[PDB]
RNA sequence: UAGUGAACCAGUACCGUGAGGGAAAGGUGAAAAGCACCCCGGAAGGGGAGUGAAAUAGAUCCUGAAACCGUGUGCCUACAA
RNA sequence: GUAUGAGUAGCGAAAGACAGGUGAGAAUCCUGUCCACCGUAUGACUAAGGUUUCCUGGGGAAGGCUCGUCCGCCCAGGGUU
RNA sequence: CUCGUUAAGGAACUCGGCAAAAUGACCCCGUAACUUCGGGAGAAGGGGUGCUGACUUCGGUCAGCCGCAGUGAAUAGGCCC
RNA sequence: GUAGCGAAAUUCCUUGUCGGGUAAGUUCCGACCCGCACGAAAGGCGUAACGAUUUGGGCACUGUCUCAACGAGAGACUCGG
RNA sequence: CACCUCGAUGUCGGCUCGUCGCAUCCUGGGGCUGUAGUCGGUCCCAAGGGUUGGGCUGUUCGCCCAUUAAAGCGGCACGCGAGCUGGGUUCAGAACGUCGUGAGACAGUUCGGUCCCUAUCCGUCGCGGGCGUUGGAAAUUUGAGAGGAGCUGUCCUUAGUACGAGAGGACCGGGAUGGACUUACCGCUGGUGUACCAGUUGUUCUGCCAAGGGCAUUGCUGGGUAGCUAUGUAGGGAAGGGAUAAACGCUGAAAGCAUCUAAGUGUGAAGCCCACCUCAAGAUGAGAUUUCCCAUUUCUUUAAGAAAGUAAGACCCCUGAGAGAUGAUCAGGUAGAUAGGUUGGAAGUGGAAGGCUAGUGAUAGUUGGAGCGGACCAAUACUAAUCGGUCGAGGACUUAAC
C-alpha cells in the first residue's frame, strides 16, 4: 500500500482520552496508475503512479501521450511503487487516501528542506573550539588527518550544501483519514517544506 | 601558501576556458527594428511595448 | 492554512469564556491517578495567551506554599472541564512575565469588573 | 534541567538547606536531570541542628524545577525554583516533612511517601 | 521579505523615504533595480494612505514622507507652495481613486556607466 | 651593461639631518622633404592621399633577436595515471 | 625585459538620495532640495614647517588606488602694499 | 572579524574566571579586623530618585497619578577573605 | 651560626607529616622541624597604608562552559572599474 | 648506531577531527573449573558498536571524588601548531639556594616574557559547464559499485521457581521504560527575530499646541509573526534469512575397537553476505521501460559527405522561492495568481488619532478589543512577467533469424 501527497503543514489533534498529539497534514488528490511494469516487459514488478494534475500548457506532447493510456490530465509528480500486488492495479485505476486506515503504521519519504551552504558545525553536528582563552579556532572542521598518508582520507566531513536530501521516516502512525478532503493526518513530523512531494507507504518493518 | 610551481601556458589557458563574456537577450525592436535587450526600453527610439517613454 | 482550519474546526471547543491575560481564572482540570478520575482546581492569574486555532494555549500562575507555579493548558483541551473567570484585572500588556519576579503585594492586580 | 554543579533548595526538614549536584544518576553520559530523577549532591548549607550536615554526600530526588514537565494531555507545569528532597536508597525521604508544592510526576516514579507528605501535588 | 539595499536599518529607511518623496514630487525618476523594487511597495502604500484621506492616514503618511516642496504656483497674485504630503492627499489620492493598486510601473533601461548597475525608470501610471 | 660615475644639461635626478652615497638615458632620413588635403573619432590613434630609393625609416623612429602575448590553421586530443 | 600567482589580494575607519545643468561621454563635476556627520571640533585664529600649493581662465597626456567634464595635478596670466 | 539577544544550569571552561557579564551618577542611613591613630573607607551592607497638586523653615513633608522599569537614553567603582 | 624565621622566590627526597578549606586540593592557609643547601645592613624578623605585582578562597555575574541558536554590519560571494 | 634532514623536517600537554591494529575493557558465542545457585577464575572465537564528569597539578602519568555495561591497550612524525592554544620546555629582565676571587653558572628554583603566510598543484567537502552514451527529445527506472547505521541499562513476569542447610538466588522465554547516539521537523515548550506593536529619557527638527520624525548600541525598556532553531517534538538501531569462527556434534572407516572427518551431514556469535536507510549506468560494460517528432531542402559524391530551414523539445530573456555563494533546482511568463500592489483575514501588540466626560492637575473612563499590523493566509490581472530570438532530428555497417 502506498500513495503520493503534498505536505500541507503541521497541526495537532486531540485523540480519545484527551491526549494531544502533533500531526502533519498531507493532502493526496486521488493518484492515478499511469503504467504497470512486469517481469516480462521491464524485468521487475512495479506500478507507476501520477499525482497533482498539471495544466496542459505546462506539459509536453510526450508527457501527454504517456498519460493518454491512463486517460487523465497531465500529472506533476510520477513515482513507482514496488512490493505491491500487480493484480489489484491497472492503468487508469485511482488510489485514494482511504487506502490507509487510522492506526496504520507507515513510512513517509520526502526531500529535506534546503539549508544551502553550511559549515561543519551545523552540517555534521561537530564541536566548536573554545571562544576565549586566546582561541582563534571557533567553527572550523577540525584536523584533516594524520601526516603519514600525505593526503586526506575520504569522508573527512567538511562544509558544503546542506539539506535537500531524500529522507525516510519509519514507523509513523496514520492518526486519521479524511476521504472527502483527501487528507491524511500522520503523527509527528515528516521531511520536506510545505507543498513538497510526500510518499506514504506501508511500513516495511511491520 | 605560495605557488610551488609556475603555471604553464597550457594549464593557464585551460583554467581561463570558462573566463569568457556572454551577450544575451538581444532581439529586434518593434518600433524601429534596431537590436534591443528584451524587457528593456529600446535605447534608440526610447519605445517599449509599442509606446514612447 | 484554510485546510488545517477546516480539519481542526471540529475539535475546537465552544464553551470557552471571554478572558484575557491579567484576569483571575479557576480551571477545573481533569486528572487520573489510575482508573479513577478527579477534578483539581487550579486558580490563578492568566499570565499568557498565545497561538491560534487548535494550537492556542494559555498559562495560569499561582503562588502555593510560597512557591510560584505556572500551568499551561491547551485552550481546547477536553481534559479541562471548565474555565471560570473569577475576576477581571487591569493590565497594560499581553504577557505578564514581570509578575514572576514580584512577590505578594507587588504582584497584586487591580480589578475592573468588566 | 538540572546538571552537575547546579544548586537546589531542599524541600524537606532533613537538615540540609542548599545542595550542589555531583552526578545525574541513570546513564553513562547523562547530562541533565528533571523532575523525578535522582541525583548525587553535596550539602553546601545546612540547618545548625539537622540530621544531615554540611559537606555530606547524599542522594536526592528533584521535586520541582524551573523548567518543569510536560503532561501527556498537552499541558505543562513550571515552578519558580529548583528544589529536591534528600532520600534514602529505598526512595524513603531522609526528612519527615515536605515544604512547598510538588509535581505529580513523582507518583509514577514511585516516590509515594514523598507525594503523601507533600502539602500539595500538581 | 525585503531587501537590505546595502545599508543599515536606519540608513535604508532614510533612503527609502527620500526616494519615495522624490517619486511623489516628480512622478518619474531613474534609480537602480533593487531600489525601484522596494520603492514601488513603499510609494504604493503612501498612495493608499492618500486615498483613505482621513486625518489618521495623513498623520501616518507624515511619519514617512519628507517635508519638501512638491511644487509652487502663483495664484491670486500669491505664491502657493504645496508640500509632498499635500500633493499626495490633494492630487495623487484623487487621481488613483479608481485603480486598485499597481499605481507605479518600472521600465528597465541601460546599465549605469560607473558601475554597470541596472537602471530602471519608475513612474506613476 | 663597454669606455671616466658622467658620449645625452652628471656629480645631475634621486637617497640621507649630515658627512656621504649616487643612477638611468647615444643612432629617423642623403636631405625634414617631419605626412598639405580628405575620412572615423571629443581627442588619442588610425585609413587614404602625399614626401622619400625605402614610412613594417613617422619622430617608443637604423637593424629589431629571445623571453612574453595574440591571431589564422595542416595534424592530434574528452576511459586517461 | 617579461612571465607565474591572476584578472586573484587590495582599492586605507562614516550617509547618502533624487531633480536640473554641463558635457563626446556623469554614481564620482556644478546648482537645488531633503537627509546625515563633527561641534573643548571635523569650528575660528595662529607659531613652526612646507614654499606658490593662493586667485582667474583654460586642459584631461601622466598623478588621483574607480570615474572624472573635476583637483592641492598640467598650461597661461595674476596675487603678498 | 565587530556587535545585540539567549531556554535551564551558573566557572562544570581554562594553566589561570582570559574574555565577556555584572557594579557604576547623586542624596540619606550605616560601615569591621587592623593601625604608624592619618587611615582602612566610596569598607561592607542598605534605602531614595518619575510626574501632578498642597504646604513649607525652601530641605522637606503630605496627598494623588503613571509604567515592567523614574541618574527610564549617554557618561560614571564590582566587592570581600 | 646567637636571636629570629624555616618544605620558604631558599626543601632534592616531596604531592614531607598533621590540621583547615573542597564531594574530591601535587596549588593555597596554619602548624611541625632531618634548614639536600635560612640567618642578621649582598641585613633578620614583623609591619598599617599602597600595588594595571605574584598567589589561593568566597559573593555577584555572566555564552567561559554543558551545547550551541538566532539577528546586525564589513569582507567573503556575483557584476562593472 | 649515526643512514635522510642544520641555504630549518617546530619540540610536551591540551583542543578540533578522527582513522587503524587486536595482545578484547563492555556487550556477543563457547571450553575447563578447586563451575551447587548468584557471583566468578582461566582460556578460545569475536574489532560491529561503545568505551565519562569532575578536584590537584603545564602536565603525560598518578591519587582522589561521583558515576558507568565498560570507564581497553597501542600505531598513525610519542597523528593532527600554513587547524587552534602556549600552561611547560627556553632567549634577552629580576630574585632565592648553591657554586666561583670574578665575569658568570646550575648539580636547582621563582615572577615576566612577539606563535608570520591572500592555497598554485595533489588531496578532501560541495556545485556547475563540455562532450560521450551512435536519429533527435520528455519522463520513469534496474542496480555493478559505494556510503550510513550497528551501543546498551534498569524494572516486571516466568519465579522466590531451579539450586541451596540456610543465606541467598537463576538459565531459557515474554513484556515495559530509559541513557548515549542519531535522521528529520516548528504543531507544542522555549530562543532569536535591526522595515511588527507598545512604554519611556535627553536633545533636536516638522512655525506653535496636539501629533510625529532624526540621533543617542535597534537610545533604552516589555512583548513578538515568518524564517532559522534545541534544550522542544516525532522516528531509528525491529524482526528474520544464508555461509561461518571458536565449540558441539550425527554417521563413519582408515585402525574389527575407538573416532565430529577422510567421504557424507548438522547446530553454532553484537562478527561475515543479505535484511533497514541513502548515493548510484562517465557501470566508456555508458543498461531498461513508457511516451513524443518524422524521413524536408540545396550542393558536393557515393561521402557514417557538407550546410540550412525546421519538427518533438530545450534554452536565452523576464516574475519568483519551498531553492540558492554563482551556476544550478523548482514555481510562473496574460492559455497567467510568479512576484508587487489592492481587498478581506490571521499571528502579534494591547486600547490609536480626533472628540466627549470627570478631575485644579498629573491622568482615568468612553467613542472602541480600537489602532497599527515584514515575511503568514485567501481572493483580485491594477503593476511587471511585453514584443521576440537562439539552439534543436531525417537516423552506419556485418551476420543470425524472419
Ligand atoms: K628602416
Ligand atoms: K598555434
Ligand atoms: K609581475
Ligand atoms: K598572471
Ligand atoms: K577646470
Ligand atoms: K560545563
Ligand atoms: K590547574
Ligand atoms: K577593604
Ligand atoms: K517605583
Ligand atoms: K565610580
Ligand atoms: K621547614
Ligand atoms: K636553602
Ligand atoms: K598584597
Ligand atoms: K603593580
Ligand atoms: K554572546
Ligand atoms: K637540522
Ligand atoms: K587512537
Ligand atoms: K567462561
Ligand atoms: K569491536
Ligand atoms: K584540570
Ligand atoms: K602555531
Ligand atoms: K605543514
Ligand atoms: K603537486
Ligand atoms: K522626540
Ligand atoms: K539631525
Ligand atoms: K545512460
Ligand atoms: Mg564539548
Ligand atoms: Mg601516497
Ligand atoms: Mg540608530
Ligand atoms: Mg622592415
Ligand atoms: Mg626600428
Ligand atoms: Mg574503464
Ligand atoms: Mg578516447
Ligand atoms: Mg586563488
Ligand atoms: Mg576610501
Ligand atoms: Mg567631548
Ligand atoms: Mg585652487
Ligand atoms: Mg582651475
Ligand atoms: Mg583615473
Ligand atoms: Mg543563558
Ligand atoms: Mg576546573
Ligand atoms: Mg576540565
Ligand atoms: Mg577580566
Ligand atoms: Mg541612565
Ligand atoms: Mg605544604
Ligand atoms: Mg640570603
Ligand atoms: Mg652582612
Ligand atoms: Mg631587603
Ligand atoms: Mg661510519
Ligand atoms: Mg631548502
Ligand atoms: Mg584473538
Ligand atoms: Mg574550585
Ligand atoms: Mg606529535
Ligand atoms: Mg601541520
Ligand atoms: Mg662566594
Ligand atoms: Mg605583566
Ligand atoms: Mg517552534
Ligand atoms: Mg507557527
Ligand atoms: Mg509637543
Ligand atoms: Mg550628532
Ligand atoms: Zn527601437
Amino acid at each position: 500500500k502506498g500513495i503520493l501527497g503534498k505536505k500541507v503543514g503541521m497541526t495537532q489533534i486531540f485523540t480519545e482520552s484527551g491526549e494531544l498529539i502533533p500531526v502533519t497534514v498531507v493532502e493526496a488528490t486521488p493518484n492515478v496508475v499511469l503504467q504497470v511494469k512486469t517481469v516480462e516487459t521491464d524485468g521487475y514488478e512495479a506500478i507507476q503512479v501520477g499525482y497533482q494534475d498539471k495544466r496542459e500548457v505546462l506539459s509536453n506532447k510526450p508527457a501527454k501521450g504517456h498519460v493518454a493510456k491512463a486517460n487523465t490530465a497531465p500529472k506533476r509528480f510520477i513515482k513507482e511503487f514496488k512490493n505491491v500486488e500487480l493484480g489489484e492495479y491497472e492503468v487508469g485505476k485511482e488510489i485514494k487516501v482511504d487506502v490507509f486506515q487510522a492506526g496504520d503504521v507507515v513510512d513517509v519519504t520526502g526531500t529535506t528542506k534546503g539549508k544551502g551552504f553550511q559549515g561543519a558545525i551545523k552540517r555534521h553536528g561537530q564541536s566548536r573550539g573554545p571562544m576565549s582563552h586566546g582561541s582563534r579556532y571557533h567553527r572550523r572542521p577540525g584536523s584533516m588527518g594524520p601526516v603519514a598518508p600525505n593526503r586526506v582520507f575520504k569522508n573527512k566531513r567538511l562544509a558544503g550544501r546542506m539539506g535537500g536530501d531524500r529522507v525516510t521516516i519509519q514507523n509513523l502512525e496514520v492518526v486519521k483519514v479524511d476521504v472527502e478532503r483527501n487528507v491524511i493526518l500522520i503523527k509527528g513530523n515528516i521531511p520536506g517544506a510545505k507543498k513538497s512531494l510526500i510518499t506514504i507507504k506501508s511500513a516495511v518493518k511491520a | 601558501a605560495v605557488p610551488a610551481r609556475r603555471t604553464s601556458k597550457a594549464k593557464k589557458a585551460k583554467r581561463r576556458t570558462h573566463y569568457k563574456l556572454t551577450i544575451k537577450g538581444l532581439n529586434a525592436c518593434s518600433n524601429c527594428g534596431e537590436m534591443k535587450k528584451s524587457h528593456h526600453v529600446c535605447p534608440a527610439c526610447g519605445h517599449y511595448d509599442g509606446k514612447d517613454v | 492554512n484554510p485546510l488545517i482550519q477546516e480539519l481542526t474546526q471540529e475539535q475546537l471547543r465552544t464553551d470557552i469564556p471571554a478572558f484575557r491575560p491579567g484576569d483571575t481564572v479557576r480551571v477545573h482540570a481533569k486528572v487520573v491517578e489510575g482508573t479513577r478520575e478527579r477534578i483539581q482546581l487550579f486558580e490563578g492569574v492568566v499570565i499568557k495567551r498565545r497561538g491560534a486555532g487548535i494550537s492556542e494555549t494559555y498559562t495560569v500562575r499561582k503562588v502555593s506554599n510560597g512557591v510560584g507555579v505556572e500551568r499551561t493548558f491547551p485552550l481546547h483541551t477536553p481534559r479541562v472541564a471548565q474555565i471560570e473567570v473569577v475576576r477581571y484585572g487591569k493590565v497594560r500588556r499581553a504577557k505578564l512575565y514581570y509578575l514572576r519576579a514580584l512577590h505578594g503585594k507587588a504582584a497584586r492586580i487591580k480589578e475592573i469588573r468588566r | 534541567m538540572i546538571q552537575q554543579e547546579s544548586r537546589l533548595r531542599v524541600a524537606d526538614n532533613s537538615g540540609a538547606r542548599e545542595i550542589l549536584t555531583i552526578k545525574v544518576l541513570g546513564g553513562s553520559g547523562r547530562k541533565t536531570a528533571n523532575i523525578g530523577d535522582v541525583i548525587v549532591a553535596t550539602v553546601k548549607q545546612a540547618t545548625p541542628g539537622g540530621v544531615v550536615k554540611k559537606g555530606e554526600v547524599v542522594k536526592a530526588v528533584i521535586v520541582r524545577t524551573k523548567s518543569g514537565a510536560r503532561r501527556a494531555d498537552g499541558s505543562y507545569i513550571k515552578f519558580d525554583e529548583n528544589a529536591a528532597v534528600i532520600i534514602r536508597d529505598d526512595k524513603s525521604p531522609r526528612g519527615t516533612r515536605i515544604f512547598g508544592p510538588v509535581a505529580r510526576e513523582l507518583r509514577e516514579n514511585n516516590f509515594m511517601k514523598i507525594v503523601s507528605l507533600a502539602p500539595e501535588v500538581l | 521579505s525585503y531587501r537590505k539595499l546595502g545599508r543599515t536599518s536606519s540608513q535604508r529607511k532614510a533612503m527609502l523615504r527620500d526616494i519615495t518623496t522624490d517619486l511623489i514630487i516628480n512622478e518619474r525618476i531613474v534609480t537602480t533595480e533593487a531600489r525601484a523594487k522596494e520603492v514601488r511597495s513603499t510609494v504604493e502604500k503612501m498612495i493608499t494612505l492618500g486615498k483613505r484621506g482621513d486625518l489618521h492616514a495623513r498623520r501616518q503618511a507624515a511619519t514617512f514622507v519628507r517635508n519638501e516642496v512638491a511644487s509652487v504656483r502663483e495664484e491670486d497674485e500669491s505664491i502657493v507652495v504645496e508640500s509632498a504630503l499635500q500633493k499626495l492627499f490633494n492630487d495623487l489620492g484623487p487621481r488613483f481613486a479608481e485603480r486598485q493598486g499597481g499605481y507605479t510601473r518600472i521600465l528597465k533601461t541601460e546599465p549605469r556607466r560607473g558601475d554597470a548597475a541596472p537602471m530602471v525608470v519608475i513612474e506613476f501610471v
